[PDB]
DNA sequence: GCGCGCCGCAGACTGTCT
DNA sequence: AGACAGTCTGCGGCGCGA
């Protein structure tokens, strides 16, 4: 119990087995690398009536509880797969919403689909806000028309509230809605929006098709250019990019999918769309009917590809997710669009003063020993006892009239002159329309916002002529290091030698903390710019995606009793909701990718908008109930290090350490040894996640480039120790024999489930000589595997107990979920339970069913009325608090009580 | 140091004594020159525009203080409380508004002294007690309109503050070379002054939130305007920020002032000629840039003609927006020399657009 | 008569029934309302035309505003406050504003305490006095005295509705060698509006000591004593000028600078939403000096009939027609001025032929 | 890793101004 | 009959969507 610090098995303790002649070998390795000696205090212990297990063993338990849920989803998709669909109805009509179409164009209008499974897609103009725009639903019954009520003249103006069209037939049963993209077809769909659950369930053909038969990036740049460097052409064939019309007739076959030229949907006029009725609902039933056969032809494969019922019952429940917005969210975007515009507004008015201070040399001839302004242009050029109202006024009015003669030209050719050339075409013209003062027009994107700021890289011209990039800006009779260092550059360049190659794509957003690049030495505007264009970087690059996302704000009529007179409820405020788009399978691995939601966001300070995550708060009378998983990547490579060279977590140092240690205390591995061997200023965490996933030492190499001003002979002979450290090569503290015999095996990939990987990196007729997206794949697919055991579990437990909620919410290895303010304790002990039963199922699976008391319970359950990193953390913003209500949350490591789940106690 | 001689010089300060530090802002003070009395004009009308006459609902209070002096400019305020429900709409929401002087006790030198502040005093009556909301759309309010006309609106920092019954407040500051100074607070008086000034009956103190009556809660948000000119003025010049030698080799002494709050804007001069015929087209082109809100400096009627360095140093001292000066040739082509303050170079234009783009140029400003 | 309760109903609950001749004429009274305090604003403009468009050197002041001054220190709760002793002060900074040339004034608007004794005790006056000071040479005071009444006469009657009543008197000459005195005739005969005193060098070389080393500044080439002649005025009000009389007209104040009732925003919408249409009108308070009455947020029909009796108390100069006829065409303005002509709004009525009229007054 | 947008920038012509 | 304002237009780069 004791050897490793392990808890008791509550759990499958008939038979237990320490192994022979393995204890000796973990020793005599743990001697080196490793203390070895640390006393490892014990946490205390917790026991607890467990809810009954089915079948005497956790596996069968996970695949009880995976097949009695996601039963009557399979039974849809199976009736789904066996229908012999009516080849098209020729007749279309408008018909006020939903009607009904047989084998034959007949029009009946009917409320809405009486139907089981069904596959669904929604077409929207993006010229006429979000709203749903066209939709058929096709059923082995009918084809089911929507329409979206567009011939009614009148819009709603915004406010989105049953608009769009309905499926759930209500109570007085399941439903498998298929389709590409369902995401985006489910935040259109109503009722998915409101607060309590729907039976309703999605599956993506998309998922289906990166989950199976997928593309690397690598590899979906390659076969998109292509519709040692050279290989089998296999996987070229056998992939797709997941855009239909190159899925369907890769699974399919046949002739290729429609693409219309003119794109009325995304770039068309409102009365384009009103008209030319007939092509459009021609081309969606077509869309809708490739997915359904593409639906067809992946759901066996898939079955076969992935059996394990969690994989199955994981992606039907990361199909629903529910982020509730609290009528802030047009506050925040108003808030942070005005503080964008005010900081925009801000920069550009510190360049006109760097302008006007610049302008202000030039007499006597100031400028030329200045080394960033010397190679502008600086050119002039020029072509009552008396009323004695009268003789002023008329004075004046004389020479006003006398604007014609000797006049140069009655419109002006001379653009102000007398000021610099280069102050002159940073002017607009004198007209009224058209005016604005002073060096407006400038921006950071021209040649000359650099060169009036300094930028401290000795001479910073930014002359683009020949740059390539970058130039001799490093370090080192002018040609060595001087301040200047800028005149006749082609002969004798030298400086940067890789020329150009980096990606150049917001690389020099940092490099400001040290590093050189400092906007000036003065500290009045130079250095205050720069450090605007830090907190504004983020929100110009997202902008478009954190605004225009559709939300379907609930009437009072859709809102619940809990919501209606409790004290947190406002009449005039309307609640709303967010469906996070999220595709299931967005990768090779697994893990679902929306590139709003699911960042390294955490309301980091110097930003204006990274409270991304924050203002996702619950209604009144609900919480959210969620934990943020602990390190997680680094366990899944320790314990496919364990029962490969020797059980009981304890073979290798790295299955010795990462669990027992603690950031506020000793070493953890993640930064410690990282910042001991090399510098790893916050960036170890980068360079440890990128040596789990098996990079290799020239992406290591170039990654350091990057931080630091280490030179490519001293980074090969220095600071490389640490891939020959920690990894002895190919067959100390790292290994990779497990992670590489898994990738040449063909079919057994996952060891949890045993769910295989993409046909494209197969080695059946297919050699990868990169080798590191495989290993990648077998770590992040096994914490997506993890994800999905969380996922599974937390249901039956809302059902058998009484729970609302089970709305799950999945970023970066964190779950949250939306339960009532009554069972936030119930939540919180159920989801404690959920995270030891998941890890005692992956250690089950590889290796020993016994499991440390370290990772065996969450370090906290954040029981929160938004969505936040930490309980005690706030956004950059003047004041959190003030405003929108906040209870700064409660940590809730320890549960109340040893009481169990059941409502009586 | 530098800069309030350089004030004096120029008489954007009072006088020669009492000038060092903690004595203008204290408020003992002898006052301010005759351009200083300007820009507390330019401001207390800026901050007019921007509180009481864009927002519908805030009206201005009735004149406070018809023994001992005032000093808060908020017990007033919530006297003429019972007026400011007019029987014809009762509206609870809309609030009051006052810019006066209050007289404030002074110790630490013996004798107590009264210093003297200029207060912009805004008092909004919330109508739930516990919203909270209008509080932050004021300090989004005040705290951008600091910002603005600033040349380093970075300085106007704001703290979050609490007092006893924990009312909830914010006080902002401006970052003086000499370190950060009170300049704006907002306070929850929590309704109990109210309570207190009128003990006798409640129904009185009811408004009209929607549809139901309810007690207000009052917001207080008191201003100077002594010191937050001092703050406009250390903002231009140079607050010892950038210093080094490198950064600015050029001397040069000017006061960079938002054409907006800018005391005199254009300043006439005569030069190049001894016709002395000038002055005529000079005069009329004084009379004709006024009654556009443009105000003029005649520097055409002096009959000294110093340096056109030292003119040019004095105007930009001044915070002259633009200097105009008339030639002879004036008289033959009617092109008249226009300088800047923020580019130091100079162009002939004639005297026909000479009013509409210093207009133009004014209301550009404004909206930027 | 009265003009205190039946014309003017806004009022204040302090003295709402103690209002009379006395105690408006004396500082001793409760503040002026709002709409008296945007009067004396634009009145307090009005009269800084005078400092900023007759631009003879004059500069504006500030005085310390303290009640007994700055403390009694070595000299052997005051008599009376004019604004004056500050002037004399800032006459050395102010003197070398310019390059010493005497013909200069300063002048300035605040408020002056004055103690009001045997009332019908010790009360604060507060009466917001505007002075000018204007620093003379002693042989053109006569002239400079006569020009500066004869523009105060002038600007004073610019607003008057009615000839007569600002009388002016040469009274007596006891402060100084002579002054004159405007007197405004209210039905309890003619009280002083503004006065002039020619004070001479006695209370400059007073307030300095003996030796002069700053004063004397040059005039045509020649260092000469500076004489004063002083202009204080009360910043009273033509409220009773505004209504000589009610007769058939029923009690209506003509707005000759009234903040009110040249105006707009008031309609609300006319189909009980979509304000817009009026508030819409609100770039009439940007880059311009429209003052305007938010009446749309009343939104209160029913306090709305009798557009007659409604006209004499609300008066925003316009009203939007309540009943759905009228929303399009692009006109909602009637009733303008004493005549309803009801033309088109959107570049005829709104925003221009409100700044005109009132420029075109000013100049006469 | 690619492709199609959106800005900067330097032409080569165009069009009055002489 | 020159010559320098401006109007498309071919280049580099940045950047965001799969």
């Amino acid at each position: 119990m004791l050897s490793r610090g392990l808890h008791e098995q509550i759990f499958g303790q008939g038979g237990e087995m320490p192994g022979e002649a393995a204890v000796r070998r973990s020793v005599e390795h743990l001697q080196k690398h490793g203390l070895w000696g640390q006393p490892a205090v014990p946490l205390p212990d917790v026991e607890l009536r467990l809810p009954p297990l089915y079948g005497d063993n956790l596996d069968q338990h996970f695949r009880l509880l995976a097949q009695k849920q996601s039963l009557p989803y399979l039974e849809a998709a199976n009736l789904l797969l066996q229908a012999q669909l009516p080849p098209k109805p020729p007749a279309w009509a408008w018909a006020e919403g939903w009607t009904r179409y047989g084998p034959e164009g007949e029009a009946v209008p009917v409320a809405i689909p009486e139907e089981r499974a069904l596959v669904f897609d929604v077409e929207v103009c993006l010229a006429e806000g979000t709203c749903p725009t066209l939709a058929v639903a096709i059923s082995p019954s009918a084809w089911y028309s929507w329409c979206s009520q567009r011939l009614v003249e009148e819009r709603y103006s915004w406010t989105s509230q049953l608009s769009p069209a309905d499926l759930i037939p209500l109570e007085v049963q399941e439903q498998l809605v298929v389709g590409h993209n369902v995401s985006f077809d489910r935040a259109h769909i109503r009722e998915q929006y409101l607060i309590q659950g729907s039976r309703m369930r999605f599956l993506d053909t998309m998922s289906m098709h990166m989950a199976i038969s997928g593309l690397s990036s690598f590899q979906r740049s390659l076969w998109i250019a292509a519709k040692p460097a050279i290989s089998s052409w296999d996987w070229l064939d056998i992939s797709s990019v997941n855009s239909l019309a190159e899925v369907h007739r890769l699974y399919v076959g046949g002739p290729p999918l429609e693409k219309e030229p003119r794109e009325l949907f995304v770039k068309g006029t409102m009365k384009d769309i009103r008209e030319n009725f007939q092509d459009l609902m021609q081309y969606c039933a077509q869309d809708v009917w490739a997915t359904h056969e593409v639906f067809q032809q992946q759901l066996p494969l898939f079955l076969e590809r992935c059996p394990h019922p969690v994989t199955l019952a994981g992606m039907l429940e990361m199909g629903v997710s529910y982020l509730p917005v609290n009528q802030n969210w047009e506050r925040y975007l108003a808030e942070a669009q005005g503080t964008y515009e005010e900081l925009q507004r801000e920069m550009k008015k510190s360049l006109m003063d760097l302008a006007n201070d610049a302008c202000q040399l030039l007499s006597g001839e100031r400028y030329k020993e200045d080394p960033w302004l010397w190679d502008l242009e600086w050119d002039l050029q020029e072509f009552s006892e008396e009323e004695e109202f009268q003789q002023d006024v008329m004075a004046r009015a004389c020479l006003q009239k006398l604007k014609g003669t000797t006049e140069l030209l009655p419109k002006r050719p001379q653009h102000l002159p007398g000021h610099p050339g280069w102050y002159r075409k940073l002017c607009p013209r004198l007209d009224d329309p058209a005016w604005t003062p002073g060096p407006s027009l400038l921006s950071l994107q021209m040649r000359v916002t650099p060169k009036l700021m300094a930028l401290t890289w000795d001479g910073f011209p930014l002359h683009y002529s020949e740059r390539h990039g970058w130039g001799y800006l490093v370090p080192g009779y002018n040609d060595v290091d001087i301040p200047g260092c800028w005149f006749f550059k082609l002969p004798h360049k030298d400086g940067n030698s890789c020329n150009v190659g980096s990606p150049f794509a917001k690389d020099f957003l940092p490099k400001m903390e040290d590093g050189t690049l400092q906007a000036g030495p003065g500290g009045a505007s130079g250095p205050r710019a720069l450090e605007i264009n830090k907190m504004i970087s983020f929100w110009r690059n997202a902008h478009k995606r954190i605004s225009s996302q559709m939300v379907v704000w609930l009437p009072r009529s859709a809102l619940p009793r809990a919501v209606i007179r409790h004290p947190d409820y406002d009449e005039e405020g309307l609640y709303g909701a967010i469906l996070p788009q999220v595709v299931t399978a967005g990768t090779i691995t697994r893990r679902a990718v929306e590139p709003t939601w699911l960042t390294a966001s955490n309301a980091r300070p110097d930003r204006v908008g990274s409270e991304l995550k924050a203002m996702v708060q619950a209604p009144p009378g609900y919480t959210l109930v969620g934990a943020d998983v602990d390190s997680q990547e680094l366990w899944i490579a320790a314990v496919l290090g364990d029962a490969h060279f020797a059980g009981m977590h304890g073979c290798t140092a790295f299955g010795w350490m990462t669990l027992q240690g603690r950031k506020s205390r000793g070493t953890d591995l993640h930064s410690k040894t990282a910042t001991t061997v090399g510098i790893s200023r916050e960036h170890a965490k980068i360079f440890n996640y990128g040596r789990i996933y098996g990079a290799g030492q020239p992406f290591a190499e170039r990654l350091l480039m990057q931080f630091n001003h280490r030179l490519t002979q001293q980074e090969a002979a220095e600071k490389a120790q640490q891939m020959y450290a920690a990894t002895k090569g190919l067959r100390e503290s790292e290994m990779f024999n497990k992670l590489e015999s898994i990738a040449t095996s063909d079919i057994p990939r996952t060891p949890v489930l045993g769910c295989c990987i993409s046909r494209a990196l197969e080695p059946s007729a297919v050699q990868e000589e990169f080798m590191t997206s495989r290993v990648n794949w077998v770590v992040q697919s096994s914490a997506v595997d993890y994800l999905h055991l969380m996922l599974v579990a937390m249901k039956w437990l809302f059902e058998e107990f009484a729970i609302d909620g089970r709305f799950c919410i999945s970023i970066h290895d964190e779950v949250r979920y939306l339960v009532r303010e009554e069972d936030r304790y119930r939540a919180a002990l159920a989801l404690q339970i959920t995270n030891l039963l998941t890890r005692c199922m992956f250690a089950y699976k590889l290796g020993l069913n016994d499991l440390p008391q370290s990772v065996a319970f969450f370090s906290a359950v954040d029981i929160d009325r938004c969505l936040r990193k930490e309980v005690t953390m706030d956004c950059k913003t003047p004041s959190n608090p003030t405003g929108m209500e906040r209870r700064y949350g409660i940590p809730q490591g320890e549960a109340l009580d040893i009481y169990q789940i059941i409502e009586l106690t | 140091a530098l800069l309030e001689i350089c004030q004096r010089r120029h008489f954007l300060s009072g006088s020669k004594q009492q000038l060092s530090r903690d004595s203008l802002l204290s408020g003992c003070h002898p006052g301010f020159g005759p351009l200083g009395v300007e820009l507390r004009k330019n401001l207390a009308a800026e901050w007019w525009t921007s509180v009481v006459v864009f927002r519908e609902q805030v009206f201005p209070v009735d004149a406070l203080h018809h023994g001992k002096l005032r000093e808060n400019l908020l017990h007033g305020a919530l006297e003429h409380y019972v007026n400011c429900l007019d029987l014809v709409n009762k509206r609870l929401p809309y609030g009051l508004a006052q810019i006066g002087v209050c007289f404030h006790p002074v110790f630490d030198t013996g004798v107590k002294s009264i210093g003297e502040k200029t207060e912009a005093s805004l008092v909004w009556f919330t109508p739930p007690r516990t919203s909270n909301q209008w509080l932050d759309f004021w300090l989004r309010h005040r705290l951008q309109w600091w910002r603005k006309f600033a040349m380093s609106p970075s300085n106007f920092s704001s703290s979050d503050c609490q007092d006893e019954e924990g009312r909830k407040g914010n006080k902002l500051y401006y970052n003086f070379p000499w370190g950060k100074e009170l300049i704006e607070t907002l306070w929850n008086l929590g309704d109990h002054e109210l309570l207190h000034m009128y003990p006798g009956n409640v129904s009185k103190l009811h408004g009209r939130d929607g549809r139901k009556n309810v007690v207000p809660c009052v917001l207080s948000v008191n201003g100077d305007l002594d010191r937050g000119m001092l703050a406009y003025l250390y903002d231009s010049f140079q607050l010892t920020e950038n210093s080094f030698t490198r950064k600015k080799n050029l001397h040069r002494k000017v006061l960079k002032l938002h054409p907006c709050l800018a005391p005199i804007k254009v300043a006439l001069d005569v030069g190049r000629g001894p016709t002395l015929e000038l002055r005529q087209v000079c005069q009329g082109l004084f009379n004709e840039l006024l009654e556009n809100g443009i105000s003029v400096w005649p520097g055409y009627l002096e009959t000294m003609q110093s340096s056109l360095e030292q003119l040019y140093s004095k105007y930009d001292e001044m915070s002259i927006l633009f200097t105009v000066l008339v030639t002879e040739t004036t008289l033959e082509n009617g092109l008249i020399h226009l300088r800047s303050r923020d580019t130091t170079m100079k162009e002939m234009m004639h005297i026909s657009k000479l009013k509409d783009f210093l207009i133009k140029y004014i209301s550009s400003a404004k909206n930027v």
